């Protein structure tokens, strides 16, 4: 067990990446709404930070 | 594979995201929020 560089990508980065894609679908369907876009921003922020943490 | 400073950096990122995201603005985003919490719990299970 225990987290590795791999599990970070397979168990964190990929899932978050998937969530962003799905929220993107909600945006494309419902223009009005600041929440869905804020969510994508927060998740993108999350992944960029996790990826850097894992690559260093 | 992961150092201690990496693990805490990642956990901190998960926490920040869970705390500030609009996870209580809609039922849809609530689920997103729950998934994020599920991801962190899985990570915590491994490093602990």
């Amino acid at each position: 067990t225990d987290a590795t560089l791999g599990s970070v990508y397979s168990e964190i980065i990929s899932p978050v990446k998937d969530c962003i894609l799905t929220v993107a679908k909600a945006v494309s369907f419902n223009p009005g709404g600041k929440d869905n876009t804020d969510a994508v921003e927060v998740l993108t922020e999350l992944n960029t930070k996790v990826e850097r943490a894992a690559m260093n | 594979q992961l150092s201690d400073e990496q693990k805490e950096t990642i956990l901190k990122a998960l926490n920040d995201a869970i705390e500030k995201g609009p996870w209580d603005k809609s039922n849809f985003l609530r689920v997103i929020g729950k998934k994020l919490i599920a991801i962190r719990d899985r990570f915590l299970k491994r490093i602990g």
